[PDB]
RNA sequence: UCAAAGAGUGCU
């Protein structure tokens, strides 16, 4: 009668040449693979430990530093291995990170360094040019021979000087256009081929303490005041837009590239500030995982992360969905956080602390820089949803939340937990009794004022 | 921001596309320098695009004297122009900061980079050399380095057979 | 199994499972196990004292003592 | 034949925005062993990415 | 809506994807049907099976006889590369039968119940008398188990890398080879176990006693997961397919009954086995054998709900209903001590004093393996991957549960005595404001839930 | 990646299958002996032979889907993913081992060649991208250069892009004379389809090449001294001299070469 | 020879 067997054909299964690869047969019936949900389970919590080993974040130190606490970082928006910083001692330095090495120095100011930026101006490859502002009252224009490009062979040295009325703690470049805007007394906005401000721009008496151009309507500027105010500019229109006074200063202002009509705020009180610039009246977003003042903020160009240097003397890492750091960055050696910028291909952060030294550190601690096979990038990937998947899961959080953080930082962390306690408890009693107590939203305490009511 | 790279060897000229762009940031960091050591990893980052082998022992000489002077010869005129696109403007990477100006004066529309960037995948291209090939007929560069040594050597010095 | 990558190590340890002188181990372990407890019996016992003069003669008996001890 | 806490999701991941959502997605088997070599490719891939060496410029007019 | 509707397709996507590669599968199991329908499945004899294969399955087929050390129990490895055959007086050797080479020879003079591989081929453990003795590849033994006394089963976990042992003094052992330490003990308080076997889906232990109840154990649990009687004698086997839907035993009765593990219902019963069956095995194909005195007879798709694919000794009458035995094996003055499968292959091993013997019976093995679960072409190089790896994904004990798919759901001096005084009031006021605000809360409730007494009931 | 490839073809067995033209054993057999190649061309110690053999069995496979398509459905062609994906897919591999093995001209002449064979269903652009490459890769080939100057004066009738074509390769390799031959016999060709479209034109109602003649001499002789000389001058007068007589006997023999091209053209004087 | 264990080389 008729018969069949299972047969193998020894050729199929065992190849003839030695240097042939051998046939992996594979079969997806599912009782094939048993235990699905402890075996996925096994290689989460593997992920997370392997995680913790390869959390590497310092990479190293651009030369020596500067000699004076850093308190102006401008980074080049066109090129990757551009920076330009500068300290109170009045020096500005522009750097190639890629050999971690100084293009050149210059004693720019007699006063200190209050705000650095990077510009192409339009006077009417082979250099790079920056704008410095202090407090001597006078703005700079400098340039710098680069090794980007070979296509000539100098000039070396201060180009321009704008000379001011007043002191000037803050200024900023214009992304499309040659012009700047610079922040003091009274914010002015200027042109590179004319040494006095062109236009006036100011809500009122009250000084600026920072000014961050719009990335997308470059034509959008916003500012910080003394008066713990957020005023909104308009280059269309050439006067101001909107003001709110909030319940203290922001130090810091940082527009996100990927959603233009948004921007998150530095603030003193422990906390930075998500705002969507058409509807001022609340907040989209607040991060409270700080123990000091917030002193920088900055957006990825991936538009997803932000972090926010604080005096705390820590660099902490948070998604622009959820409240709280995924991340702590620390040191000993970073004495007072004042700048925290990114690389702009969002794999590595630069920080500025008052010791006198920018630090790189890894935005991804476990990442590493070198070209991996697609072998080892399939398995790298399968690791960070499965981590994503199981984030919640217990141990999983226990391996993957834990950080090493200063004892001033958690004894500062442990005692606000109570003051707040105190707070909720305090009042919550007053609820068993008062009639009349509006709740008030998280979303709107820090706001005190707008102008313009909607 | 490189795509194209030009490297020179004594048999010919082989220019190379540049597929993936090492990072710029982490350039000194160790593993990225392992990177250009294996063979595997650098594959990745370049691949052979054009080989242009030289006719016979004089055009390699001659060739020899205007890649030192900086000069662009008529072979190095002639691979650039099919391979290089017309064109913002195409960057090349090559080892040399006084050849630079010379490709620019024949090509407006190409930019050189000679970086430590470019350095760093020009000495990779030197560390596996005809590895890199990848079976293109280059006969063996050792010889033709030690061949074109008294060819270039030994013709500054005016001896003669006299 | 074959050595173990590193990170193979870090994340599974104390997986490699699956002259002598276990027996005399257990000797020396079993004489300790009454000086001991003959120690936490009474010394005025008289039971005490002829059970440890039994044990002291004997390994001297033995040669495991070159001397009474 | 009490559930052990251990193994018991403390709340509902992100970006889920429903338990019996996640308990669907929990139902998938990501790894390879169970999904085909393609399939494992969709599955595998990450929202955010990067390309290295390259600039990430802000968004032009749409 | 969307959410939940986007989330079905990849479903229906995998799925899809998972019937792409089922045509990959390279080849299928095998058939026997009769040509004629007066030829039968159970009438072919099995030397004219022996006749239909090709030389090499018939170099598949192995039969030695040897009587030093009779019975011979017969275990097959996973990978099945090796076969482990374990003599009822001592005698124990580890051999690949394909290869033709012995891996180690046992010559010892103990009582021997049961062997089985371990981990791979390199190490195995054989249960003595009264002690177990572990033995690697080389035959040197590596440690002997204290813990484990008088065992007549051994049954290893490899997802979970743990060996359980079932013996008369009913005490339940959970060892885990690669910690080297007995994870639990347990008394069943059913009494000596009879009967021992595993289920691959939910790894979960299924014992068999006098009573005839069937405790499901596992190493987490203090007390067993399900006690069920389906026999009325003592269990002598259990068996449990591949799936694990699907659970067979035979009674000590002569009863033989189907059950299904996920739904704890009773398949089919069969009273009409003339002797109780020696033991009991299931095919990964879903095809069950049995064995009883010197009669082995298989039923093809026994494992179904229906009433028809019940099995059913010859027919009565030739009626379609009745299922015939697919396959008919009688060893004349001979008895079989045990049934061991041979996945990866389509053949049924089968042990007798004797010796042992190797019955072909088409669509016995799994027609496609995955190389990366087990491989017989498995060099010595990749065996070593594979097992780092495995040790690497190795799953915990407490991880085990009765459902795979429930696990990851969501949910000094004076002064200190002063010390004491004040906490004691410091704690004894929180208990008064804790009362007060609970009467507050009762009063909120509450609130929100004689002609002449009312006249009065100002006062 | 050997199972990404494999299961790229999934979706086409499953219409063999659902058009009836392969049993699913036929099909199985077609996987086995497909899944045998692609491990081979992926695996070390790969050849072209490799290439070429799983080219020729894919291209048998064809064959027969063709036949039973007209014996089965008795359809010409059915409108589903059959028909394209066979003739697709054999593109592919040949980018493959041509990419692969840049180096075998013979292989590369193939695919030129299986591409030209089916025009319609390969643009001629992607003729174009081949020749691209296969021109960068050897430049130094005189034959590729003569070859696609000779697909699109013929099949496309490009005289301005084949002049193109010839002009570059003369800026690489000057010192051959056979290109400088074939640019000249395109050059007449040029004119005398020219000079007999103008005379069908009156019916219905040359210099160029001297000048090739002339700079092909000048170089050919800078090129031939350049050679027989190696890296340095001849200090020797003498020699000197028998080096332009070389050339002179050179030169002489690649001009009388021509005269047996004028003679050819009839309609030229 | 098999048989278990190391340490380098080539190459995807």
């Amino acid at each position: 009668m008729k018969i069949k067997t299972i047969k193998r054909s020894a050729d199929d299964y065992v190849p003839v040449k030695s240097t042939q690869e051998s046939q992996m047969p594979r079969n997806l019936n599912p009782e094939l693979h048993p235990f699905e949900r402890a075996r996925e389970y096994t290689k989460a919590l593997n992920a997370t430990k392997l995680e913790r080993m390869f959390a590497k974040p310092f990479v190293g130190q651009l030369g020596y530093g500067h000699r004076d606490g850093v308190y102006a970082i401008a980074k080049n928006y066109g090129s990757l291995n551009k920076l330009a910083t500068g300290s109170a001692d009045g020096v500005i330095k522009y750097w190639n990170m890629s050999t971690r090495e100084e293009f050149v120095s210059f004693k720019a100011h007699y006063g200190l360094v209050t705000g650095l930026c990077v510009t192409q101006p339009r006077f009417h490859k082979s250099q790079n040019f920056m704008l410095s502002c202090s407090d001597d009252k006078t703005v700079k224009l400098w340039s710098i021979n680069v090794d980007d490009y070979s296509n000539k062979n100098n000039e070396e040295g201060l180009i321009r000087t704008f000379d001011g009325e007043s002191a000037f703690q803050g200024i900023d470049s214009h992304r499309e256009n040659s012009t700047f805007a610079t922040g003091g007394a009274k914010i002015h906005l200027w042109d590179v081929n004319r040494l006095k401000p062109v236009s006036d721009l100011s809500w009122g008496a009250d000084n600026i303490t920072s000014l961050k151009f719009n990335q997308n309507e470059t034509d959008i500027l916003a500012s910080t005041g003394s008066d713990n105010s957020i005023v909104l500019y308009d280059l269309r229109t050439n006067s101001p837009t909107q003001k709110i006074v909030q319940t203290m200063r922001t130090n810091a202002i940082c527009w996100n590239p990927m959603e233009a009509f948004n921007f998150v705020t530095a603030n003193e009180d422990h906390n930075a500030y998500y705002y969507d610039m058409r509807n001022l009246s609340r907040s989209l977003n607040v991060f409270k995982d700080h123990v000091s003042a917030v002193m920088d903020v900055d957006f990825s160009p991936t538009g997803d992360e932000i972090v926010t240097g604080s005096y705390d003397k820590s660099i902490r890492i948070y998604k622009t969905n959820h409240g709280h750091s995924r991340e702590i960055y620390h040191t000993k050696r970073m004495q007072h956080v004042f700048q925290v910028k990114y690389s702009m291909d969002s794999k590595y952060i630069i920080s500025g602390s008052d010791d006198g030294n920018v630090r790189l550190w890894r935005s991804k601690a476990w990442e590493r820089s070198n070209v991996k096979t697609t072998r080892e990038k399939n398995k790298l990937e399968y690791d960070e949803k499965l981590k994503e998947r199981f984030r919640h899961m217990p141990e999983i959080k226990r391996i993957s939340r834990h950080r090493h953080v200063p004892q001033v930082i958690k004894k500062a962390q442990e005692i606000k937990n109570i003051e707040l306690s105190s707070i909720k408890r305090r009042e919550a009693n007053e609820r068993r009794t008062r009639k009349d107590m509006p709740y008030i939203s998280e979303r709107k305490k820090q706001i005190v004022g707008t102008v313009h009511k909607y | 921001p490189i795509e194209y790279l030009l490297f020179e060897e004594p048999t010919g000229y082989a220019v190379f596309k540049v597929k993936l762009q090492q990072d710029d940031i982490g350039s000194r960091l160790k593993e990225v320098q392992e990177q250009i050591n294996d063979f595997g990893a650098f594959t990745k980052l370049i691949e052979l695009v054009s080989f242009a082998p030289f006719k016979g022992a004089a055009e390699a000489l001659e060739n020899a004297n205007d890649i030192s002077e900086g000069l662009v010869s008529e072979s190095l005129k002639a691979i650039l122009d099919l391979n290089l696109p017309k064109a913002k403007n195409i960057t090349l990477a090559i080892s040399d900061k006084n050849l630079g100006p010379s490709i620019k004066e024949e090509f407006p529309y190409v930019d050189c980079i000679s970086n430590e960037l470019a350095q760093d995948l020009i000495r990779g291209v030197r560390l596996h050399g005809e590895k890199l090939f990848k079976g293109l007929q280059s006969g063996d560069l050792e010889r033709a380095q030690l061949g074109l040594g008294h060819a270039y050597s030994r013709a500054k010095v005016k001896f003669s057979v006299q | 199994v074959r050595k173990l990558k590193h990170h193979e190590q870090k994340l599974l340890k104390k997986v490699d499972f699956l002259e002598d002188y276990h027996k005399y181990n257990r000797i020396c372990g079993d004489i300790r196990r009454l000086a001991n407890k003959l120690s936490l019996l009474p010394p005025t016992d008289p039971f005490r004292r002829k059970h440890e003069q039994l044990l002291l003669d004997k390994l001297y008996a033995m040669g495991v003592l070159t001397t009474k001890s | 034949n009490k559930k052990n806490l251990k193994y018991q999701s403390s709340a509902v991941p992100f970006p889920f925005e429903n338990r019996e959502q996640y308990e669907r997605s929990l139902r998938m088997p990501i790894g390879q062993e169970w999904t085909s070599r393609a399939s494992h490719q969709e599955l595998i891939k990450p929202r955010i990415m990067t390309k290295p060496g390259q600039v990430i410029d802000p968004l032009k007019a749409p | 809506r969307a959410g939940l509707k986007k989330i079905d397709e990849q479903y229906k996507k995998a799925v899809s994807s998972a019937a792409a590669t089922d045509y990959l599968l390279p080849e299928s199991n095998g058939y026997l049907e009769p040509e004629n329908e007066l030829e039968k499945t159970f009438k072919v004899q099995q030397s004219e099976i022996k006749s239909s294969v090709d030389v090499s399955t018939a170099n598949k087929a192995l039969d030695l006889s040897l009587k030093e050390f009779g019975p011979y129990h017969i275990k097959y490895a996973k990978n099945g590369t090796h076969l482990l055959i374990t003599g009822r007086k001592g005698h124990v050797a580890s051999m690949d039968w394909r290869k033709g080479q012995l891996r180690a020879e046992l010559f010892l003079n103990e009582t021997c119940h049961s062997a089985t591989y371990l981990q791979n081929e390199q190490y195995f453990a054989v249960a003595q008398k009264k002690y177990t003795f572990i033995y690697d590849h080389e035959g040197t033994e590596l440690h002997r188990l204290k813990q484990h006394i008088e065992a007549r089963h051994l049954d290893f976990l490899p997802y979970h890398y743990l060996l359980v042992t079932a013996g008369e003094t009913g005490w339940l052992k959970y060892h885990d080879v690669s910690t080297g330490q007995l994870v639990s003990e347990l008394r069943t308080k059913a009494g000596p176990t009879m009967a021992m076997a595993q289920n691959p889906w939910n790894a979960v232990m299924h014992l068999g006693h006098s009573n005839g109840t069937v405790s499901l154990w596992s190493p987490s649990m203090p007390e067993p997961l399900v006690k069920l009687l389906s026999a009325r004698g003592p269990v002598n086997s259990i068996a449990i397919d591949r799936s694990g839907y699907y659970m067979a035993t035979t009674g000590a009765d002569r009863s033989m009954k189907i059950w299904d593990i996920r739904n704890f219902k009773q398949l089919h019963s069969v009273e009409s086995l003339p002797t109780p069956g020696t033991n009991v095995s299931i095919s990964d194909t879903g095809l069950l054998a049995l064995s009883r005195g010197p009669h082995v007879t298989l039923w093809k798709d026994a494992l179904k709900l229906s009433g028809d694919s019940k099995p059913c000794f010859g027919s009565m009458g030739g009626n379609p209903h009745r299922n015939t035995p697919y396959m008919s094996h009688l060893f004349a003055g001979n008895k079989v001590e045990n049934l061991g499968f041979v996945p990866f292959e389509d053949l049924l091993g089968v042990g007798h004093q004797t010796g042992i013997t190797n019955l072909i019976v088409p669509g016995a093995g799994e027609a496609n393996y995955d190389a990366l679960e087990l491989n017989p072409f498995e060099t010595k190089k990749q065996r070593q991957e594979q097992e780092v790896r495995t040790l690497l994904n190795k799953l915990p004990a407490d991880t085990i549960t009765l459902d795979p798919n429930s696990i990851g759901s969501v949910d000094s001096g004076l002064r200190s005595f002063l010390r004491k005084k004040t906490q004691n009031v410091i704690d004894e006021r929180k208990l008064r404001v804790q009362k007060q605000l609970d009467k507050e809360k009762n009063i909120r409730k509450r609130n929100h839930q004689d002609v002449i007494e009312e006249a009065l009931s100002r006062f | 990646k050997t199972r990404y490839y494999l299961e790229q073809c999934i979706p086409e067995m499953d219409d063999l299958v659902e058009k009836g033209l392969f049993t699913k054993n036929e099909v199985s057999l077609i996987m086995k002996k497909r899944t045998d190649f692609e491990h081979r061309l992926n695996s070390r110690g790969s050849s072209i032979n490799d290439y070429i053999k799983y080219i020729n069995y894919e291209s048998n496979v064809n064959k027969l889907r063709a036949k039973r398509c007209k014996r089965i459905l008795q359809v010409k062609k059915t409108n589903s993913l059959s028909d394209w994906s066979i003739q697709q897919r054999i593109g592919f591999i040949y980018q493959r081992g041509t990419n692969k093995f840049p180096q075998d001209l013979k292989f590369w002449a193939m695919y030129l060649n299986y591409m030209k064979a089916r025009g319609n269903q390969t643009s001629y652009k992607k003729i174009h991208n081949i020749y691209n490459q296969l021109l960068k890769l050897h430049p130094t080939n005189v034959d590729i250069w003569i070859s696609c100057a000779k697909y699109e004066y013929e099949v496309h009738a490009n005289f301005k892009s084949c002049r193109n074509i010839f002009q570059n390769g003369l800026r690489f390799n000057p010192d051959v004379p056979k290109l400088w031959y074939e640019y000249v016999k395109f050059e007449l060709n040029f004119i005398t389809k020219l000079i007999n479209r103008r005379k069908v034109m009156g019916l219905i109602n040359g210099d160029i090449a001297l000048t090739i003649f002339d700079v092909c001499m000048k170089t050919l002789g800078k090129h031939y001294i350049n050679k027989h000389k190696g890296y340095y001058a001849i200090s020797d007068s003498k020699m000197n001299i028998e080096l332009n007589k070389e050339t002179l006997n050179y030169l002489f023999s690649e001009s009388l070469r021509y005269i047996k091209l004028f003679d050819e053209f009839l309609d030229l004087e």
